[PDB]
């Protein structure tokens, strides 16, 4: 039995499959990455300075 | 029946042990002679109860080393049988 | 069944853990006899069940170590499978 | 029989029941507070200064 | 025990940054379905400015 048990805990198939899973979770995790990828395009099209006035009346009515 | 498997090797340390009370009594009955022959003056006789006496105390340790040598292994097919499921999970999560 | 499979692994989790909790009494029982035998003046077996005590703690460590890994493992499938769906619908707003 | 008891008071399964209970649970009692999310908007459609020459 | 201390900092902002992640997931489809609500009533005026054409 510890021949059987050898076999299939053999140490060349517990390290093939660990290293396995580790590409693919980096694999994965990346791809989550560039799945939230458009707040470049947010900060970006977007860059309006004239609110400076309204947040300015705001705050002369705030003050 | 590997649960058997072990489960027999558990049941022949009983009987190592079983054997091992028998000699242990021998062994002093031996010694009981000898302390006799030489009183006797039989010293000739009262050495050769001394030498079956330690006769016997080599064969009880052959028997408690051949004990504890496979407890050892049982416990290696213990420790080794969950090590081999662990394997298959992660086997499983890979995949 | 993947469900199945995550409840697996969740399952081996508490198996660890119960020989965790046995090793750690036989810890215990081999330094009461290396006090013992420390005692006894038998210093000579007295580490020796200081090193049958030890031999334990390596291989409990062994255990939780390998606990963690595979908890980690399981979440890694927990958020990596919501990342997937997440995928597919994006995947409708383009279509 | 220990092992009958042990078989179905199994620390694998009681961990699991009470795990599960415990999402349900947050499920819905946040499912209550949606319930209630019309504050929002009587907050908002009604702001009207006028009554205060009433009051 | 500031070893572990400090890895229970550790492990602590290890989940604001998937929490984060997760914000700006949601963020990012709010805005993409409305893309589909103000998208699909454009294509329909586009169809009967079509339908005055002809």
């Amino acid at each position: 039995e510890l021949k059987y048990i050898a076999t299939e805990a053999s140490p060349a198939k517990v390290a093939e499959i660990a290293e396995d899973s580790d590409v693919y979770v980096s694999e994965i995790e990346e791809a989550a990455d560039i799945l939230a990828g458009d707040p470049e395009i947010d900060l970006g099209i977007d860059v309006t300075d004239e609110l400076n006035q309204l947040e300015t009346e705001l705050l002369l009515s705030q003050g | 029946e590997k649960a058997n498997l072990i489960t027999n090797a558990k049941v022949h340390i009983h009987k190592l042990n079983l054997v091992n009370r028998n000699y242990t009594k021998r062994a002093e009955i031996s010694r009981k002679n000898a302390k006799i022959a030489l009183r006797r003056g039989e010293k000739t006789r009262a050495k050769n109860f001394l030498i079956q006496y330690k006769s016997y105390n080599a064969k009880i340790d052959r028997s408690n080393n051949i004990r504890s040598k496979i407890e050892r292994q049982i416990q290696a097919i213990e420790e080794g049988q969950l090590i081999s499921q662990t394997g298959s999970i992660f086997e499983g999560i890979r995949d």
